[PDB]
Order: structure tokens, then C-alpha cells, then sequence
């Protein structure tokens, strides 16, 4: 079976930088465009960024373009996100995402807190 | 059930669901040698939309976005917006963009761009290889080769209106385009995802039916034969009407308003592409003002009469 | 006998009916200043085609025929075919070749052709005016300034595809092209004929509703409005449908799918275009995927609210 | 009217027409979407070999003649003999030599010579390119890689024999061979010539069934499935049989001596291949001693109980 | 219709050049292997030589290698076979032929007699 | 019951039953001073296999199974699978499994492997000493010298494909392989068993007739020499036809088809082999399309025309 698992997430101060994995099982990983999206609090999921089979070809919202890098090590199977330069507005869980054939895949995710505040709890 | 029917249009009277020219004929020929896999001018017969296809023909083969130069260059990289000007998502559920180009070539045509502050205006030649490993429409890239390297401005809206085809002029003649040959969407070595399927004729003695046009040429010897699986205007219709399919198969009749004469049957299946009975390659001869008529629910035994 | 309809379609998936471009907008102000006579996008509620309308979008102010060079200039003399190529026929019951452009401007695009013995093919950058004492498409003869002084053959298919306008950058911005000004189809000095008339309204505090887009700039200021009465799917719609008109105005509600709230209510007329209760010059704020949809009949003296 | 059979033959007692090794199970798909039109183990069923087809299991994928050093490189140009040492003819109406491989991919294997003169014999690593442009076995030329720059002697006998295919481990896994990508024959920019015509089901329902075997794998990642659509003692039988056929379509049981049970029916058709009553991706499951049985003639018409 | 035809034969002395034609017209030429065949009184035709659309694959006959070069140029649809050191035993008809799709064609030929 | 015969095949067209290549000639030579007793390419003439002999040419001297490295060495120990890689059984009434090699010599070839999990495949240069103490196939062991110690895996399928013979060319030339020498199949001082029979021509003036290929040489100066008493394809043949036989000899007539004209004579033992009236070594010579034809049932006391 297909199967994506996100790590790498918590609670981070803005203007920090935080590196997002995403480890790919049961298909060749190498082939398929893979993509990172995010939601934020109370709002449906958007895009973050793309990547081709081979990562010549890139693409990023334009919230996060020149901030983040996606790369991805087919070897391995893993995607990345790196985020540089964050802000509060960038908290979300962010889920790695593929699409194969006609139908698609996503991971559970990881939650991403980007805020000077550190007063929180269940 | 909300009866089914085609739209009363002459051949000449629609549109090429592949490239924004008007159809000229009707054209069968044998298929099993190439893969024929459209992504534009793919609908069901009850009116879903399938692969890149989109409602206007204005849109097919059009690119929207902001483009950024590469330096020491006459290339440009445009980056993909909706046809709206509303941002693109590369996670949707479609292979590429609605309208993306469905096969490899070189397809010309024109750049054009607003300053919006002061209303100044440019437009440039321009020209897409959708077999290069810059054409990645499904993750918002696309690349052009274009006549200037310093007239256009970044973060302004751009649009590409395609004009015709090109061939390398040294080569071997009408060697491209290669209209059966779909793009890889994300770039080299990426597979496309979310196709329409691939069609194919699934009767003794049956072969498509395509509604062929002829693209202009730009520059060279290019093939310009285009052929779709339905009008564009079936496209719309369909969508329109959205009459659920009672069988397989409606069976068309071809008829000649003027006399009632019935000119030949053909099956248009349920899934949204149509085969005849004929051996060979052939250029249907029709009068002017035939048009398509649906007769009958049948099934997918149905033996139409030769063409 | 048929219910009349119009179709279940947003402004965003309709299509421009005098040039070849979607839909951007919907906007509303007063034009008893000038005369509103567009001849393409013209069409009766139950089907009838008027001016130079005619059904596909793609044809739009295109050209096609054979082009002649004029000897020590960059420019060529298009003699007109029909849209098959036939010889075109200036004694028709029509104002121009249909699809001709309905304004007087400066259309920037590409002349490509084909030389039919080998198939080799050309394209290069020209420009209509329509304005010009050349420009008589109703005797079937265009002029084009391109760039090239010898590419093009005689006797071979040329066609013109356009593209947009462009405006001289030395002179007052956006002053051309005059979208409401109708060109000469005969040339100098020649009575237009087989016009489709002139529109406005004539209910107290009524507009006409435009249904408009923003044409490509090639180059310079042009003014980039342009405003038909009716989308092109409305055109087709209507031809496909021929519903008979119950009274002389249809009354449209303009609602959103999602909420069922109606956003606004205009009169559509049996000889086809649109009018709301308004005055001045307004953009409409719609909801994007908002449609038209067909309430009732009503008569002359029928107050529409205010919107 | 020499009655026609199949020989009574299990699947794994069989050999793959398209590479020396035995077939291991059978498999049915759907086709549409590649061209199936392999050139090895294509035979109609009254005898005729087709495309590059020939008798010997043992002479598929196998190259023969005299090798010349490619300067600078572990390279070598084979300059081809017919499989009995015999001049080749390039002019002969078959798309290649008889046994060429009939797939894009890299099949590695080892080149082997001896000395006429004194009986001195050497064998090295070699690998050919199927998709090089230097792949030209119709002209009578193919490029070998080696391992070696100087073991080779001029003029005298040299032979490949295959052993299995490779792939680039550092790209993405089984993308390579392509065993439904035919190679260009003639090298870079050449049409093939004189195929065997690509192959399809032609009734609703049905698809191709193959004859599958795995490719031995001598480096990276490859896709190892290769389909035939006869077993090569299938065309071997047919040769030697020459049985007219009487219609279209053969068809046959696949039963199982152990109960004397019919397990499926399928057609073969009389050019050369077989269909099943099917839809989707199966590996058929199949007892040891099952084999193959002719029946009676039918039509294409012909509906099979499913598989 | 597919057009060959061959020319620049004629009566030549031993060790001698000479440079044979061939015109195609009717397919597209580029994109289609092309070959020289000739044949002999009292004699089946012989293949000479074959090239392919790009020139970058040619092959000979044993009997001409070394002294026969084929060459070709698309735009013009023209193929050539330059003969050089003939000798008596070259003489006969030289075709020029192809093969396109499943069937062939060849030219009327141009007649190369090599004598003292 | 059914009329006996042999296959239209000519030499040319038939395949070695003692290694997997093509046939070459005809031979006939004194076999007094030395045993024949091949394994492979034994069969009656009503169709019941001998010895070591399997239906499929490509199968001969191939091996498959899993291996295990010896220690301090580039050797590998492989145990035995069958052809659908479960057990081997060493308890069928067989010498060693179908296809093992009959003859003592050095094969090289190509052991190749694939990791089941992952799909990654890997290859060395392999040869097998068929008259080693490790040598001993009937029990499931046999050992490869390889140009590795480390890239094999254990546990998972390896196969080895032969390719040819080798020689140390330190010594006499040719004194290697013996191609008349049997293996000891269950290796050192173990007795084969379950072995096909020594055959010898009886009649005076009688050899043997040979069935001869040259097997490709890898290194040295072996003795390519390689002589069946039945093709392949006959042993396949028999098999299918399994026509009883009405004496113990088969008199065929080689035939030239062109002429008519019979060439020579010969005595097909019913038990699987063929005798010439002719003494001496002799490369007979044949015309190419010439071929084996059954004329009339004999006995063993048939005087043939001398060869």
C-alpha cells in the first residue's frame, strides 16, 4: 500500500527556520510529482509547493515563494520542505501529498506553530 | 428520462476541441499503431468534463500568467495563473491545466502584456516546445522562446494566444507535431496522472471517426492535421443538456436536411468518442449541410451499416 | 412549443461575441451619447442571427483567401474567400464576410500560409485598420501592413488570426481603437447595408447591461474595452434552442448557486440585448460562479429593481 | 483441408517468441493505451511468418558477423551476417534481420570470437543499445559496448548472445526496457519498413491475452515482464502445419487433462494472436498440466464466456 | 505517385570515376533508408550499397567496399553512388530502390559499362 | 495408426539438442574407440524422451536456483530448483535434472540475480567444471567460479545462462571439452543411473550420423566440436506425433526440392539415432534448403547406398 508520513513539525518562534520529511513507501516515489500543502486553523487546505521526478522543475505559493525549498531524495524516498524566515501566518499542519494514476495520496501530517507565545495546552 | 440528442450543426458550422480553429471534415482511418489519448475535447455524453477539457475554444491552447526572464536569453518562464487570473493549484484532480496542449510540438504564437500603471501595452512572437523539459503546465511552469530579451516586465499579467505550428525546415517534413503524442505534464521522467483514457475502436470492422482540421503553419513543413474525438460544440452541448446515457451506445444518423437522406450511421459511445464501420484511411465526402442525428439507444453489438 | 432558457453558465465560462477572448466582467452606463450598433454577438431570443453574427467564437475577425503584394511596401491586398475556401459572394444579404470586425481600430496578428505543392508554411506579424480606405471586407477586399516584403505567394491559403489592437504611443492614450464606431465595410464613401440595428433602451431608468472584456494590447495605449450585448454561448444557445418569444422581454435573475440568493434582475430583449435599473457608470461586484436564469415573460411595463 | 490444432504443449513446456528463455504464466490487460505491435513471434495460423519472425528459439535477440574497433572507445560495430554466416541483404521486404530484438531497452549479454587460422577463441561483457541511434541492424550495422579496446580481431567470426537487460539504478526503477517501444531499425530519424501490423481486441469486452515470461535482470532495476503473443512452438507449428485456416477466428480451450474441465475459452485469430473474455489487469491462475485446444472455427463475432 | 529515377551512367574506361543519380519525388525521401542495387546480364539483382535518412549509417557490399561511397540530400531528394577504380566485372543496371510501409519501389535504372 | 514422419525443417532451420544453439552440418565418423552416450537430445521415435532431455532448446546447460558463497573464494555453491523454482527432486528416474549438461568440460556463461523485495538485478561472468567433485546435479549441487566474492545474495533466484566452452591454452590445444565423456552426476565415486544407452551402429559399414554445431569458445583453444544424434526439433517433433513405429529402423531419403534428386540415404533407429553407409571423417555436403524425408520401414539388416 501507498504510504506517506510527514515529521519534523512544532512550535517555533517567527523569523525561525524548520526542515519538514516526508518518507514515501510502496510505490517508486521516483516518477511522480509530489507536493506539500497546509491548513491553517480554521480554514480549508491550500498549496505550498511542488516538485518534478527529478526536481528540475519546482513551484511554490506565492505566500512562500523565496522562503521555502522543496528538494526530494528518490534513493531514499523522502520529500522535504525547507521553511526559512517564518511567520505566524505560515502555522498550519502540512501534509505531503502525491497523485498516482487517477487517484490521490496524502500523509497524516505535522503540526507547524509559527508564535513568540508559549502559553498553550490541551 | 431527459431525452438525449446532438446538436443540429454542420461540420463546418463547429469548432476543433484541440487547437481554436473551426473543423473542416470528417476523417477514419486505423488506430491500433498510435495511442489515441486526447486530454482536450473529452466529455461524457451526459456532460462530464474528462481529462484537460475546458467549455470555451478560445481557452485551448492559451497560457496566462507572469513571465520571468532568463537571462542571457530570448527565453522567458511564464508562471501559470487560472484563466481568471486566479492562482493555480497543481494538487487538483486534472492532468494539467484546463486547455493545456495535449500533444508534443512546437506551437507559435504571441506574447502579449499590460503595464497596469500606465496602461502600456507589448506583444511579442513567441513560441512553446511542449516536448521540452521546461513545459511543466501541471506544476505552473511553462517556457518561451520569444523574439526580445528585454521588452517584458515581471509581475505583470501575460498571455499566450496560439497561432499555429512549426517544423524544423532541415528535417525530414511533417514529422511534427506528433498530435497523438501527449506531453509529459510535470517534465521529463514524471508521470502524467488523472488521464481521460485512451480510446480505441472495440468492433470487427470499426475505426474511429475524428472531425479533423488543418492548423496553420508558421515556418517549415509541419503536419497540420489535428483531429479530435467531439466538437467542441458536443463538448458544451453535453455539458448543457447533461441527458443521462440509457446504453453503451447512441447511434447516429448523418443526414442530409435538405433530401432526408441518411449518408451513414456511426456510434457515438457513452464515453464520449465515435467509430464507423470502414476499412482503410478515408476522407469522408459529405455534403455541406449534412448534420449529426441521434436515433437510438442500441448496445455495443450493434453491426453498423459500411460507410 | 420549446420553454424558453438561457444557459446555466457563469461570466467566467462565457466567451466575448466580437472578438475571440472570455469573458471578464459585467458592467452597466449610459450610452445615449453614441450609437450602440455592434454587428457581431447580435441575435434574437428565439434564434435568429442579425449583422455579421455568426456561430463559432474561433472565426471572430479572422480573414482567409489569397494575398497580393503592393510593390515597394510591406503591405498585401487579401481578395476574401469564405471560411471552406469557397469564393466569397459580396451579394449576400449581409453587412461583411460574417465574423468581420464591428469596430473601427488597429487589429494586430499573424498572416500564415501554406504553399500547397510541398507544403511549406510562413507566418509573420500584420496589422488591419479598419478605419482604412482599404478595408472594404464586403466587396471581399483587406489590406495588411505586415513585416515582410516578399515571404508571401500568390495564389496560395493565407489566413489572418488575431491576436489584439494596439494604439500609436506618440498620440493621446486610449484613443483607439472606438469600439462603437462601425468601419466602412465597402470602403470610402459607401452606404453600410443589412446593418442589425441600433440598441438603446427606452424604459425610464434603464441601461444597457455589457457584457465585457479587456482585448490584448500588441502595442502603445490602446483603449482594451470591449463590450458586446450578448456572450457568444447566449448567440449559440439561442440559434440551438429556437424557443419562441412569449413576450418581448425576458426577465433574467442573476443568483448564486450556493445561497440561492439573487443578486440582481435585468430585462432581456426579444431582439437581443440586455438592460437594469441603474444610473451611471457602474462595474458590477458578482459572486464567480453566478449565472442568468430565466424567471418569466413580462410586458412592456414592467419596472425592474433597482440594481 | 488439413485440419488445424495446437500442439498439446503446457505453458512452462513452451518458449517466449520475443528472448530466449521459457514462458512462466499468462496474463491478460487492457491495450489501448500502448501500441502493441512487437516484430518476434508473429505467425498467422495457416503458417506465415511475420515482421523479423524465424524459427529458432535460440537466434532470437543473438547478432552475428565481423566487428570493428570503434577508436577511442570499448566499443565495437558489428557488421551483420545472416544467422548462417551467410551475407546479409538489406534490401529484403522484413523490417530487420530475422531474431533482431523487437523492444527499446539495453540487453546485455557476451560477445564471443574465434580465430579461423589457429582456433584461439575470447568472450567479453557486451551490452547493445537498442534505442542508439548506431542500432541499425536493417542496414546491417550495430554498435556494441564491451569492456574491452583491443581483444577483438578484424575479420573474423563474432556473435553475441544475450543473456538478460539492464537498468541505470540511479534513475527511477523498472523504467527501462520498453518492451512495446519498436526500435528504429535503420538508426536515427529512419521509418521502420515492412512490420507486422500492430494488434488489438476488436470485440466489446475483450483484450489481449499474452504469453509472459521474466527477462533474466544483470544490473539495476529493470522491468523484466516480456508478453509474446504466440509461443515461439506456436509459430514453429503453424510453419510446419500450413493448416488453412477456414474463418477469422480459431477458437480454443484451455483444459485441464486432470479432470478433462474447461478452465477458459479464447479466440485466436487467424493472423496471429489471442483474445479473452476480460476486463482489467489479471495474471491468469492455471493448472500445471493445462494446455491449449482447437475446437471449431468461428467469426470475430464471437462472444466468449468470460474469463 | 513515388518517382525515381537513376541517372549518370555511361560507357567508361577501367579505373575510372563515375557519379551516379537518383531524383526522387512522390514521399518525403528524409526519413526513409534509400539503396543502390545493380544487376548484370544473365544475373540476379545484387545489392550495392544503403544508407539512412541521416547518412550516419551506410553498409556496402564486399565487392565495392572501399571504392564505392553512397551519400544523399534531402532537401533536394537526391541520392548518390560515386564509383571510383571501376573495373569491367561493375557493369551492369544500377538501380536506386526503397521501401516504404510494406512495399517497394525502384527506378527504370541507368546502364554502367566498364571496358577497355 | 498415424503415419510416422519427420519435420520439413532443413539443417540450417534446426536447433542443437546438447547446447542451446543452431545446427550447423552433417557429419559422419568411426565411433568405435570411444562411447556415445549422450543425455540430452534422446528420444524415440514414437516420442518417449531419454536421459537427461527436455522439450525446449533454450533450457539446455541452464541452472537455476539459490546460491551460497564459499568462503575465501570467488565460488558459490548453487542449490537446485526446478524450472518454476520449487525443488529440484533428486528421486525422479532421470541422470540429473532435465537440460544438465552431458559432457565434462568448462562452460562459461553468466550468473545472474534478482532481490525479491526490491527488484534489483545483478550479474558476473560465471563458468561450471562439470567434471568437478562439486559438480553433482542429480543430488542439486552445483558450484560456479565466479569473477565476485561479495555482490551475490543468499535466498534469493539466481540462473545461470551458458554461452560457451573454455581451454587452458597452456596446455595441448583442443584437448577440452570431450564432448563423448559423461559427468558423474552425483559427483565423486557415486554411479550415474536412470542413463539413456551407448548407441553403435551394428551393420558393417555403418557410422554414425552426426548432427553438428560449433559452440562459441570464451577462452583458449577448446574443441568446439559439438554432435547430436537428433535436432532439437525432431526430438519435439516425435513428441508431439508420437506415431508408433512399424519396425525397428526408419529409412529416410535426404532430398534436394529444387531437383527432386535424393542425395543420400539413411536409418533412423527407432530408438533415437541416425547410421550412414560411409567410413570415414566426413563433413558432408548439402544443398541449404535440402531435407530429411521418411520413405519406407526397414530393418536393421538394410544395406543403405554408401553415402
Amino acid at each position: 500500500q501507498v504510504q506517506l508520513q510527514e515529521s519534523g513539525g512544532g512550535l517555533v518562534q517567527p523569523g525561525s527556520s524548520l526542515r519538514l520529511s516526508c518518507a514515501a513507501s510502496g510505490f517508486t516515489f521516483g516518477g511522480y510529482a509530489m507536493h506539500w500543502v497546509r491548513q491553517a486553523p480554521g480554514k480549508g487546505p491550500e498549496w505550498v509547493s511542488s516538485i518534478n521526478s527529478g526536481g528540475d522543475i519546482t513551484n511554490y505559493a506565492t505566500s512562500v515563494k523565496g522562503r521555502f525549498s522543496i528538494s526530494r531524495d528518490n534513493p531514499s524516498k523522502t520529500l522535504y520542505l525547507q521553511m526559512n524566515s517564518l511567520r505566524p501566518e505560515d502555522s498550519a499542519v502540512y501534509y505531503c501529498k502525491t497523485q498516482l494514476a487517477n487517484r490521490d495520496y496524502r500523509g497524516q501530517g505535522t503540526q507547524v506553530t509559527v508564535s513568540s507565545h508559549h502559553h498553550h495546552h490541551h | 428520462t431527459k431525452p438525449f440528442s446532438v446538436p443540429v450543426l454542420t461540420v463546418e458550422e463547429m469548432t476543433n476541441s484541440r487547437f481554436p480553429i473551426p473543423l473542416e471534415k470528417l476523417f477514419t482511418g486505423p488506430s491500433s499503431a498510435f495511442v489515441v489519448q486526447p486530454q482536450n475535447g473529452r466529455c461524457t455524453t451526459d456532460g462530464v468534463l474528462l481529462g484537460t477539457t475546458q467549455l470555451s475554444p478560445v481557452n485551448i491552447c492559451t497560457f496566462r500568467g507572469d513571465v520571468t526572464h532568463i537571462t542571457g536569453s530570448r527565453n522567458y518562464t511564464m508562471n501559470l495563473a487560472s484563466q481568471n487570473w486566479n492562482d493555480y493549484d497543481p494538487t487538483e484532480e486534472i492532468p494539467a491545466p484546463l486547455g493545456t496542449p495535449d500533444f508534443v510540438g512546437k506551437i507559435q504564437g504571441v506574447l502579449t502584456q499590460t503595464t497596469r500603471t500606465d496602461g502600456s501595452t507589448r506583444g511579442h512572437k513567441a513560441t512553446v516546445y511542449t516536448g521540452s523539459a521546461d513545459f511543466a503546465p501541471k506544476l505552473g511552469r511553462v517556457q518561451f522562446e520569444t523574439d526580445t530579451d528585454r521588452d517584458f516586465e515581471a509581475n505583470q499579467n501575460t498571455k499566450f494566444t496560439p497561432v499555429g505550428v512549426i517544423q524544423d525546415g532541415g528535417t525530414t517534413h511533417r514529422n511534427e507535431p506528433q498530435q497523438w503524442v501527449l506531453p509529459s505534464y510535470s517534465g521529463r521522467n514524471t508521470h502524467n496522472v488523472h488521464l481521460a483514457p485512451a480510446v480505441a475502436p472495440t468492433f470487427p470492422g470499426e475505426q474511429l471517426l475524428f472531425f479533423r482540421s488543418t492548423m496553420p503553419g508558421c515556418s517549415g513543413y509541419p503536419n497540420m492535421d489535428l483531429d479530435c474525438l467531439l466538437p467542441q460544440e458536443w463538448v458544451q452541448y453535453f455539458y448543457q443538456e447533461a441527458a443521462p446515457a440509457q446504453s453503451d451506445v447512441a447511434l447516429l444518423r448523418f443526414v442530409n436536411p435538405d433530401t432526408g437522406r441518411v449518408l451513414f450511421e456511426c456510434k457515438l459511445h457513452k464515453s464520449g468518442y465515435v467509430t464507423v464501420a470502414h476499412t482503410g484511411q478515408h476522407d469522408l465526402v459529405i455534403p455541406p449541410n449534412g448534420y449529426f442525428r441521434f436515433d437510438s439507444w442500441v448496445n455495443q453489438f450493434y453491426t453498423l451499416a459500411p460507410m
